[PDB]
Protein backbone atom coordinates (compact mmCIF):
# COMPACT_ATOMS: atom_id res chain seq x y z
CA UNK A 1 0.00 0.00 0.00
CA UNK A 2 2.78 2.89 1.32
CA UNK A 3 5.30 3.55 4.17
CA UNK A 4 3.20 5.80 5.55
CA UNK A 5 3.52 9.15 6.83
CA UNK A 6 0.41 10.92 5.06
CA UNK A 7 1.28 14.40 6.36
CA UNK A 8 -1.31 17.54 6.15
CA UNK A 9 -4.44 16.05 6.27
CA UNK A 10 -7.17 17.93 4.98
CA UNK A 11 -10.18 18.48 7.37
CA UNK A 12 -13.93 20.41 6.64
CA UNK A 13 -12.67 23.46 8.53
CA UNK A 14 -9.29 24.54 7.64
CA UNK A 15 -8.23 25.32 10.59
CA UNK A 16 -5.31 23.26 11.84
CA UNK A 17 -3.52 20.05 10.76
CA UNK A 18 -2.81 16.74 11.85
CA UNK A 19 0.23 13.83 11.02
CA UNK A 20 -0.71 10.59 9.98
CA UNK A 21 0.13 7.77 8.18
CA UNK A 22 -0.96 6.97 5.14
CA UNK A 23 -3.96 4.79 5.95
CA UNK A 24 -3.21 3.77 9.21
CA UNK A 25 -7.15 3.89 10.28
CA UNK A 26 -9.36 1.49 8.11
CA UNK A 27 -6.55 -1.06 6.91
CA UNK A 28 -4.89 -1.81 10.03
CA UNK A 29 -8.70 -3.09 10.87
CA UNK A 30 -7.58 -6.37 8.40
CA UNK A 31 -4.27 -6.83 10.41
CA UNK A 32 -6.31 -6.75 13.74
CA UNK A 33 -9.09 -9.01 12.13
CA UNK A 34 -5.81 -11.47 11.19
CA UNK A 35 -5.21 -11.69 15.16
CA UNK A 36 -8.92 -11.88 15.95
CA UNK A 37 -10.11 -15.49 14.23
CA UNK A 38 -6.34 -16.47 15.94
CA UNK A 39 -7.43 -15.25 19.65
CA UNK A 40 -10.89 -17.01 18.69
CA UNK A 41 -9.58 -20.18 17.65
CA UNK A 42 -6.98 -19.86 21.12
CA UNK A 43 -10.36 -19.12 23.25
CA UNK A 44 -11.82 -21.95 21.53
CA UNK A 45 -9.13 -24.17 22.61
CA UNK A 46 -9.46 -22.55 25.86
CA UNK A 47 -13.45 -23.98 26.32
CA UNK A 48 -12.35 -26.97 24.95
CA UNK A 49 -9.05 -27.54 27.54
CA UNK A 50 -10.81 -25.76 30.59
CA UNK A 51 -11.54 -28.69 32.81
CA UNK A 52 -7.41 -29.54 33.29
CA UNK A 53 -6.42 -28.88 37.00
CA UNK A 54 -2.70 -28.95 35.70
CA UNK A 55 0.24 -26.54 36.20
CA UNK A 56 -1.95 -25.34 39.75
CA UNK A 57 -4.87 -25.09 37.44
CA UNK A 58 -3.26 -23.08 34.91
CA UNK A 59 -6.17 -24.02 32.29
CA UNK A 60 -8.32 -21.87 33.79
CA UNK A 61 -6.40 -19.04 33.88
CA UNK A 62 -5.21 -19.20 30.38
CA UNK A 63 -9.48 -19.42 29.66
CA UNK A 64 -9.27 -16.34 31.50
CA UNK A 65 -6.98 -14.35 29.96
CA UNK A 66 -8.16 -14.90 26.70
CA UNK A 67 -11.85 -14.16 27.93
CA UNK A 68 -10.72 -10.64 29.12
CA UNK A 69 -8.70 -10.18 25.81
CA UNK A 70 -11.27 -11.45 23.77
CA UNK A 71 -14.04 -8.77 25.42
CA UNK A 72 -11.54 -6.11 24.97
CA UNK A 73 -11.10 -6.77 21.72
CA UNK A 74 -14.82 -7.00 20.76
CA UNK A 75 -15.47 -3.92 22.51
CA UNK A 76 -12.05 -2.27 20.98
CA UNK A 77 -12.88 -3.15 17.32
CA UNK A 78 -16.18 -1.28 16.77
CA UNK A 79 -15.07 2.34 18.81
CA UNK A 80 -12.02 2.41 16.73
CA UNK A 81 -13.88 1.72 13.67
CA UNK A 82 -16.72 4.29 14.54
CA UNK A 83 -13.52 6.98 16.02
CA UNK A 84 -11.70 7.02 12.56
CA UNK A 85 -12.45 10.29 12.55
CA UNK A 86 -10.39 11.99 15.04
CA UNK A 87 -6.44 11.48 15.65
CA UNK A 88 -6.05 12.06 19.07
CA UNK A 89 -8.82 10.28 20.36
CA UNK A 90 -8.53 7.66 18.46
CA UNK A 91 -4.49 7.16 19.38
CA UNK A 92 -5.58 7.56 23.04
CA UNK A 93 -8.20 5.08 23.26
CA UNK A 94 -6.69 2.50 20.77
CA UNK A 95 -3.34 3.13 23.43
CA UNK A 96 -5.44 2.43 26.20
CA UNK A 97 -7.58 -0.67 24.82
CA UNK A 98 -3.83 -1.73 24.02
CA UNK A 99 -2.34 -1.20 27.80
CA UNK A 100 -5.54 -2.87 28.90
CA UNK A 101 -4.88 -5.93 27.17
CA UNK A 102 -1.32 -5.83 27.75
CA UNK A 103 -1.99 -5.37 31.70
CA UNK A 104 -4.54 -8.14 32.16
CA UNK A 105 -2.94 -10.79 30.14
CA UNK A 106 -0.01 -9.84 32.91
CA UNK A 107 -2.24 -9.96 35.69
CA UNK A 108 -4.50 -12.73 35.04
CA UNK A 109 -1.94 -15.10 34.03
CA UNK A 110 0.81 -14.09 36.02
CA UNK A 111 -1.26 -14.16 39.19
CA UNK A 112 0.10 -17.99 40.09
CA UNK A 113 3.36 -16.30 39.75
CA UNK A 114 2.97 -13.52 41.60
CA UNK A 115 0.67 -15.47 44.30
CA UNK A 116 3.65 -17.78 45.08
CA UNK A 117 6.44 -15.34 45.02
CA UNK B 1 -15.18 44.21 -5.45
CA UNK B 2 -15.74 46.57 -8.12
CA UNK B 3 -19.56 47.36 -8.99
CA UNK B 4 -20.47 47.89 -12.32
CA UNK B 5 -19.01 51.15 -12.76
CA UNK B 6 -15.34 51.56 -12.09
CA UNK B 7 -14.79 54.61 -10.25
CA UNK B 8 -15.84 53.06 -6.64
CA UNK B 9 -15.10 49.51 -5.04
CA UNK B 10 -17.05 47.98 -2.34
CA UNK B 11 -14.87 46.71 0.91
CA UNK B 12 -15.91 43.49 1.89
CA UNK B 13 -14.27 40.34 3.59
CA UNK B 14 -14.65 37.85 0.59
CA UNK B 15 -12.91 34.58 3.04
CA UNK B 16 -10.43 34.90 5.73
CA UNK B 17 -8.68 31.79 4.58
CA UNK B 18 -7.91 32.74 0.68
CA UNK B 19 -4.75 33.89 -0.35
CA UNK B 20 -4.92 38.02 -1.06
CA UNK B 21 -3.93 38.10 -4.92
CA UNK B 22 -5.26 41.28 -6.26
CA UNK B 23 -7.16 44.10 -4.69
CA UNK B 24 -10.37 42.73 -6.97
CA UNK B 25 -9.75 39.45 -6.99
CA UNK B 26 -9.83 36.41 -4.16
CA UNK B 27 -8.86 33.08 -4.41
CA UNK B 28 -6.50 30.65 -2.54
CA UNK B 29 -3.13 30.15 -3.13
CA UNK B 30 -2.56 26.29 -1.80
CA UNK B 31 -4.31 24.22 1.26
CA UNK B 32 -4.12 23.98 5.10
CA UNK B 33 -2.44 27.37 5.69
CA UNK B 34 -3.07 30.73 7.06
CA UNK B 35 -2.30 34.21 6.00
CA UNK B 36 0.67 35.00 8.21
CA UNK B 37 1.91 39.19 8.53
CA UNK B 38 4.69 38.78 5.77
CA UNK B 39 3.66 39.74 1.76
CA UNK B 40 3.50 36.38 0.75
CA UNK B 41 1.23 35.05 3.55
CA UNK B 42 -0.79 31.79 3.07
CA UNK B 43 1.78 29.86 3.83
CA UNK B 44 4.08 29.07 7.26
CA UNK B 45 1.40 26.33 8.95
CA UNK B 46 3.55 23.87 10.69
CA UNK B 47 2.22 20.28 12.26
CA UNK B 48 -0.34 21.28 15.17
CA UNK B 49 0.79 18.27 17.28
CA UNK B 50 3.26 18.77 20.29
CA UNK B 51 5.81 16.38 21.13
CA UNK B 52 4.70 15.40 24.85
CA UNK B 53 3.35 19.21 25.03
CA UNK B 54 -0.22 18.66 26.26
CA UNK B 55 -1.09 16.67 29.25
CA UNK B 56 -4.26 15.21 27.87
CA UNK B 57 -1.81 12.47 26.68
CA UNK B 58 0.04 11.53 30.10
CA UNK B 59 -2.49 8.71 30.84
CA UNK B 60 -1.17 6.47 28.46
CA UNK B 61 2.70 7.75 28.94
CA UNK B 62 2.53 6.44 32.82
CA UNK B 63 0.77 3.53 32.19
CA UNK C 1 -15.63 -15.68 40.21
CA UNK C 2 -18.77 -14.22 38.49
CA UNK C 3 -17.98 -10.73 40.47
CA UNK C 4 -14.75 -10.64 38.99
CA UNK C 5 -16.29 -10.94 35.85
CA UNK C 6 -18.55 -8.43 36.23
CA UNK C 7 -15.76 -6.07 37.28
CA UNK C 8 -13.85 -6.94 34.39
CA UNK C 9 -16.70 -6.48 31.84
CA UNK C 10 -17.16 -2.61 34.05
CA UNK C 11 -13.52 -1.85 33.35
CA UNK C 12 -14.14 -2.88 30.05
CA UNK C 13 -17.32 -0.56 29.54
CA UNK C 14 -15.62 1.91 31.27
CA UNK C 15 -13.36 3.47 28.33
CA UNK C 16 -15.83 2.50 25.43
CA UNK C 17 -18.82 5.39 26.85
CA UNK C 18 -15.43 7.57 28.00
CA UNK C 19 -14.48 7.58 24.33
CA UNK C 20 -18.20 7.35 22.79
CA UNK C 21 -18.60 10.46 25.03
CA UNK C 22 -17.63 12.49 22.43
CA UNK C 23 -20.31 13.84 20.26
CA UNK C 24 -22.98 13.16 22.43
CA UNK C 25 -25.88 12.62 19.48
CA UNK C 26 -24.92 9.31 19.53
CA UNK C 27 -24.07 8.86 23.07
CA UNK C 28 -27.51 10.09 24.20
CA UNK C 29 -28.86 6.71 22.42
CA UNK C 30 -26.01 4.62 23.19
CA UNK C 31 -26.40 5.12 26.60
CA UNK C 32 -29.62 2.86 26.64
CA UNK C 33 -27.43 0.12 25.00
CA UNK C 34 -25.17 0.41 27.56
CA UNK C 35 -27.15 0.05 30.42
CA UNK C 36 -29.24 -2.62 28.48
CA UNK C 37 -25.89 -4.68 28.65
CA UNK C 38 -24.66 -4.11 31.83
CA UNK C 39 -27.86 -4.97 33.27
CA UNK C 40 -27.99 -8.27 31.08
CA UNK C 41 -23.87 -8.84 32.83
CA UNK C 42 -25.14 -8.80 36.11
CA UNK C 43 -28.26 -11.05 35.49
CA UNK C 44 -25.48 -13.33 34.18
CA UNK C 45 -23.74 -13.19 37.03
CA UNK C 46 -26.44 -13.46 38.91
CA UNK C 47 -28.65 -16.39 37.02
CA UNK C 48 -25.43 -18.60 36.14
CA UNK C 49 -26.49 -20.88 38.97
CA UNK C 50 -30.11 -20.87 37.84
CA UNK C 51 -28.74 -21.19 33.87
CA UNK C 52 -26.85 -23.86 35.30
CA UNK C 53 -30.07 -26.20 36.83
CA UNK D 1 -26.90 45.28 -1.57
CA UNK D 2 -26.58 48.76 -2.58
CA UNK D 3 -23.25 49.71 -4.52
CA UNK D 4 -22.21 52.87 -5.28
CA UNK D 5 -24.61 53.40 -7.55
CA UNK D 6 -28.23 54.74 -6.67
CA UNK D 7 -30.08 53.08 -9.53
CA UNK D 8 -29.43 49.10 -8.70
CA UNK D 9 -28.77 46.85 -6.89
CA UNK D 10 -25.92 43.34 -6.69
CA UNK D 11 -27.27 40.19 -5.85
CA UNK D 12 -25.55 38.49 -3.23
CA UNK D 13 -26.63 35.23 -1.24
CA UNK D 14 -25.76 36.06 2.59
CA UNK D 15 -26.15 33.78 5.22
CA UNK D 16 -28.79 31.14 4.94
CA UNK D 17 -29.84 31.26 8.52
CA UNK D 18 -30.78 35.06 7.92
CA UNK D 19 -34.43 36.15 7.68
CA UNK D 20 -36.45 37.72 4.82
CA UNK D 21 -35.57 40.92 5.37
CA UNK D 22 -36.24 44.41 3.08
CA UNK D 23 -33.66 44.78 0.11
CA UNK D 24 -31.21 46.85 2.16
CA UNK D 25 -29.50 43.53 4.19
CA UNK D 26 -31.00 40.35 5.75
CA UNK D 27 -31.97 40.27 8.94
CA UNK D 28 -31.12 37.57 11.83
CA UNK D 29 -32.45 36.57 14.66
CA UNK D 30 -30.07 35.28 16.94
CA UNK D 31 -28.18 32.02 17.84
CA UNK D 32 -30.40 29.25 17.43
CA UNK D 33 -33.17 30.10 15.38
CA UNK D 34 -34.31 29.32 12.34
CA UNK D 35 -36.64 32.11 10.31
CA UNK D 36 -39.01 30.60 7.45
CA UNK D 37 -40.19 31.61 3.88
CA UNK D 38 -43.76 32.64 4.81
CA UNK D 39 -43.71 35.24 6.99
CA UNK D 40 -39.70 35.36 8.66
CA UNK D 41 -40.82 32.75 11.35
CA UNK D 42 -37.99 31.94 13.90
CA UNK D 43 -39.04 29.69 16.29
CA UNK D 44 -37.72 25.78 15.46
CA UNK D 45 -38.90 24.22 18.40
CA UNK D 46 -38.63 20.52 18.33
CA UNK D 47 -38.30 17.53 20.30
CA UNK D 48 -35.07 15.97 21.48
CA UNK D 49 -36.06 12.19 20.75
CA UNK D 50 -39.68 10.70 20.52
CA UNK D 51 -40.18 7.83 22.57
CA UNK D 52 -40.33 4.11 20.63
CA UNK D 53 -38.55 6.51 17.42
CA UNK D 54 -38.15 4.45 14.36
CA UNK D 55 -34.50 6.38 14.52
CA UNK D 56 -31.94 4.55 17.26
CA UNK D 57 -34.68 3.87 19.47
CA UNK D 58 -36.76 0.97 18.46
CA UNK D 59 -33.67 -1.43 19.21
CA UNK D 60 -32.97 0.08 22.66
CA UNK D 61 -36.55 0.08 23.78
CA UNK D 62 -37.14 -3.44 22.61
CA UNK D 63 -33.68 -4.79 24.18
Amino acid sequence: EAPGTGKETAPERREVVTLRCNHRDASMLGSLAYNVLLIALCTLYAFKTRKCPENFNEAKFIGFTMYTTCIIWLAFLPIFYVTSSDYRVQTTTMCVSVSLSGSVVLGCLFAPKLHII
Amino acid sequence: VQPGEVCCWLCIPCQPYEYRLDEFTCADCGLGYWPNASLTGCFELPQEYIRWGDAWAVGPVTI
